[PDB]
């Protein structure tokens, strides 16, 4: 659900 | 701020092998988010230097031959950074011995492969960030990558950003997540 610190992608 | 994020880049080779950090990476990096930047390898390009300083309040250059290594501590973790061009993942005992000289839990090195790689060995963590410009090797193309180390207590979450070509030719940034937890 969450994002990487830079907001590129939610993880799947 | 509440996160402690280390930006790790290496083997830029600007301007000798590459012209610039890829714009699609720059678009992801913004002032006020990264606490500290470690650049493995020399950095003599004024524009790149200026850009990196705009991104963090603390830029440390770790060079080829001006520091030869850098250790940073956050939480309970001790992270060492070096160039280590002769270090390779196919010799994890040599990398471990280097980590033990520095007394660090995580060793980050800009190996001559110019490829992102990480592995765990004897309760330590080893990270090669690849080349942030995708600069070619002297030693299958090289692909641009950089890492963020998100350090929380005894844990390090590694975010690997990589610029990869789709079948239609477009370069897009991919990201992968790896967690290291220092054993008790």
């Amino acid at each position: 659900x969450g994002y990487d610190p830079l907001g590129l992608k939610y993880f799947a | 701020s509440m996160a402690f994020l280390i930006l790790v880049i290496g083997n830029l080779h600007i301007p000798d092998r590459a012209l610039d950090i890829p714009p699609k990476f720059k678009k992801l990096l913004s002032p006020g988010k990264i606490s500290q930047t470690l650049c493995l390898g020399n950095l003599t390009d004024r524009a790149t230097y200026d850009y990196l300083r705009s991104i963090s309040p603390d830029l440390k250059i770790v060079r080829g031959r001006l520091p030869l290594m850098q250790v940073v501590t956050h939480g309970s973790l001790r992270i060492g950074f070096l160039e280590g061009f002769t270090l390779v993942s196919e010799e994890p005992d040599v990398l471990l011995a280097e980590a033990n000289k520095l007394d660090v839990d995580v060793l980050c090195w800009a190996g001559g492969s110019h490829r992102f790689e990480c592995f765990e060995y004897m309760d330590k963590f080893f990270v090669n960030p690849g080349s942030a410009t995708g600069a070619f090797t002297t030693d299958e193309e090289v692909v641009p990558s950089f890492c963020l180390m998100d350090v929380q207590g005894i844990s390090l979450t590694l975010y690997v950003y990589q610029l990869r070509k789709d079948e239609n030719g477009t370069e897009n940034v991919a990201v992968e997540k790896v967690t290291y937890t220092k054993p008790v």
